[PDB]
């Protein structure tokens, strides 16, 4: 810790001087200060292969100390000659990510395939290292591989394969509802373009119609309790049957007619807990709002022991009209 | 004419025309008999749903923004000014107003500026143009007389 | 043969009794036109039509579908004229100042001028061009949106067989509907609103409007290729191919 901050010292000490030196030298202090840093990186690299295991906890906070210098010899070596680069990335044989961006700023897409060639999963390396950052588009190729499979699928004119991947990223879809609703329409339009036989093009289209059958009944939730409920307008989830259900049934919903009743029993379906519980609080509120016309309707609109009876009064006209109702049904 | 002049002529096209396209296209040719009857909530309603079928109207939506100024709803009869004027270029008269309607109500916003550059240029120093550069300025002595 | 056609208009106009043939008849020489793109042939028929035919005409099978294909018409119509306005300025914009490397100190202060005011034009020349989108995009919603069954679809159903019109109809959907959703991909890609074009392939897939039934296999792929396009930009800005915060 005295022996290596005199080797970080003279590092500093031979970057300030290749500033102001005749070309030549500025190159022989480069490769002086390329050996000296290549002992450094070696020593540490011994110590670690000597302990390992328990009190590991140690053994990883001494890892990040030498991946926070190799790195800071990295970048000093950003301004040199990259001709060395080559050199420090075999001695401390990984630092990749420096010698990844070597070959980054340069032309030498030959560089970047020669890294590879050679290498110990550099290519599960290499693209998640363009993520987290022209012919960075054929390496965009390469790294659209993953949910932005879609992509490159379109582009290689791989429509079939396309409409599969963008109908599962509309499923997984719960964070936004307006994107929920783009993935489909693209998946399906991607489907439509492609060349599956009719009879397979009427499956994906029917499976399909299912999907918008469901979205549908979010997507015509009322302006007036969206505003109540103070919900952004696109910016919102992808809703459960559940949550829907209940929404069309709020008292925030003030003008629930026969078809927000209708369509939150249209929901139940659309489930995957207790059933006849909803069956009945649905119906009830379906009451509340008669204010003793609706019911009527709903009773209309159905075509019957769905409805429950006694449990429900748990009361003139609605055993008057479940007299109408057992005629009805018969 | 009368109320019941105007709404039996509700049977009379409605026993000729009963599709729900046809019968909103007669929306603007209904709200122009009401404008005549005065019924503005009713017109408003009856050209609002024309405007429903046929949206690229200059006509019409210039028609509703000239019953949402009888009614005094600025932001609602400019945009429909608006409408009618990026439709149909030609509508100087139109692009006076607009300018001449958001000098009135609210200088704060540039876009009454805006208008008010434009309408300057399709009447070339006119007795309202001036008129409306000293509106905008109103919303200090020293700055009228310069 | 044109003016023929044309010319047959104002025998029809003149006589206010025949305004129900006239329309009709207008109609028909339109739909021949815009299966050509004839737009200044189109309109200039557009205007011998009285302004005021629809109003007074007030209804057959026949007259309530020649309204509703006047006004589909004046619909596309307008959805060119501020298409072309608005295209028109898109190739107009301020050039930058030129520069004179080695300056003399007189060349260097009308610069310091010329460089001041274009940075004040451009700024308006996308002050005009958000208020020429913000039209003519409106106008390609209405055309493609058609309220009430869709545009050139008739809305009456007792009408008697006319296969030449009713195949005219089908034909204007599929020549102009391809073409106006290519341009408004256009008119979005040009202002940068990349997420939005990605929202036309809600809109044509709709169930609502079934406007993909409208387009060829080919027209579509290529629309798919346009919105891989706009995606790009968005992926270039940090945000997913969608235009959505990645998290």
């Amino acid at each position: 810790r005295t022996v290596i901050i005199r080797q970080h010292e003279i590092v500093l000490k031979v970057a300030y001087p290749q500033a102001d030196s005749n070309l030549r030298n500025i190159v022989t202090e480069q490769l002086v200060a390329l050996i000296d840093c290549f002992l450094d990186g070696y020593v540490s690299q011994l110590k670690s292969v000597d302990k390992s295991s328990n009190r590991e906890r140690y053994d990883n906070l001494e890892m990040e100390y030498l991946q926070k210098r190799s790195d800071l010899l990295s970048p000093l070596l950003s301004l040199g000659q990259y001709l060395w680069a080559a050199s420090l990335a075999e001695k401390y044989c990984d630092f990749d990510i420096l010698v990844q961006m070597c070959e980054q700023t340069d032309n030498q897409s030959r560089l970047q395939r020669y890294m590879t060639q050679f290498a110990d999963q550099n290519f599960s390396d290499f693209l998640f290292r363009w993520y987290l950052e022209q012919h960075g588009q054929l390496a965009n190729f390469l790294q659209a591989h993953e949910h932005l499979s879609w992509l490159h699928e379109i582009n290689s004119q791989e429509l079939e394969k396309a409409h599969a991947t963008l109908l599962g990223l509309a499923n997984m879809e719960t964070r936004y509802f307006a994107k929920k609703k783009t993935l489909l329409g693209l998946s399906k339009l991607a489907a439509l373009a492609s060349d599956f036989s009719e009879d397979m093009l009427q499956e994906k289209i029917e499976e399909m119609a299912e999907q918008e059958r469901f979205l549908l009944h979010q997507e015509t939730l009322p302006e007036q309790l969206l505003a109540e409920k103070q919900l952004n307008l696109s910016a919102m989830p992808v809703l459960t049957a559940p949550q829907l259900i209940g929404l069309y049934i709020c008292e925030e919903n003030r003008r629930a007619n026969e078809y927000d009743f209708k369509k939150a029993l249209d929901l139940l379906e659309y489930i995957d807990i207790n059933i006849n519980d909803l069956k009945l609080e649905i119906l009830c509120k379906a009451l509340q709002r008669d204010n003793w016309v609706s019911k009527d309707s709903i009773f209309v609109k159905i075509l019957l022991p769905e409805v429950k009876d006694l449990l429900q009064a748990d009361e003139f006209v609605l055993k008057a009209n479940y007299e109408y109702y057992v005629q009805g049904q018969i | 004419r009368s109320k019941a002049d105007v709404e039996r002529y509700i049977a009379s096209v409605q026993g000729s025309t009963p599709s729900p396209r046809q019968k909103s296209m007669k929306g603007f040719y209904f709200a122009k008999l009401y404008y005549e009857a005065k019924e503005y909530d009713l017109a408003k309603k009856y050209i609002c749903t024309y405007i429903n079928v046929q949206e690229r109207d200059p006509k019409a939506h210039r028609f509703l923004g000239l019953l949402y100024e009888l009614e005094e709803n600025t932001d609602k009869a400019v945009e429909c000014y608006r409408r009618s004027v990026e439709l149909n270029p030609t509508q100087k008269d139109l692009v006076l107003k607009i300018a001449e309607l958001l000098c009135k109500n609210d200088v704060t916003d540039g876009r009454a500026k805006y208008w008010l550059e434009r309408a300057a240029k399709l009447f070339p120093g006119s007795p309202a143009i001036y008129k409306l550069k000293e509106q905008l300025l109103d919303c200090g002595w020293n700055k009228l007389f310069d | 043969e044109d003016r023929l056609k044309i010319d047959v208009i104002d025998w029809l106009v003149f006589d206010p009794a025949q305004r129900a043939e006239a329309l009709k008849q207008g109609n028909a020489i339109m739909r021949k036109f815009l299966a050509s793109k004839k737009h200044e042939a189109a309109k200039e028929v557009f205007v011998k039509i009285p302004q005021d035919s629809i109003a007074e005409i007030y209804l057959p099978a026949e007259d309530d579908n020649a309204i509703r294909e006047h006004l589909c018409i004046r619909a596309y119509l307008e959805a060119h004229e501020t298409f072309n306005e608005w295209f028109k300025h898109m190739n107009s914009v301020p050039q930058k100042p030129a520069l004179i490397p080695q300056p003399t100190f007189t060349e260097k202060v009308a610069h310091e001028h010329k460089e001041k005011k274009y940075e004040m034009d451009f700024g308006i020349w996308k002050g005009h061009l958000d208020a020429l989108t913000a039209d003519v995009k409106e106008k390609m919603y209405n055309v493609l949106l058609f309220v009430d069954g869709g545009w050139m679809v008739d809305v009456r159903e007792d009408a008697k067989e006319d296969h030449e019109r009713t195949h005219q109809m089908v034909l204007l959907r599929k020549l102009c509907l391809p073409m106006l959703c290519f341009l408004l991909h256009t008119i979005l890609h040009s202002t940068g609103q990349y997420q939005e074009c990605l929202q036309l392939a809600d809109m044509v897939s709709s169930e609502r409007h079934k406007l993909y039934l409208v387009f060829s296999k080919e027209e579509l792929r290529k629309l798919l290729q346009k919105l891989r396009e706009s995606s790009l930009m968005l992926l270039d800005q940090g945000l997913d191919p969608l235009g959505y915060e990645i998290q």
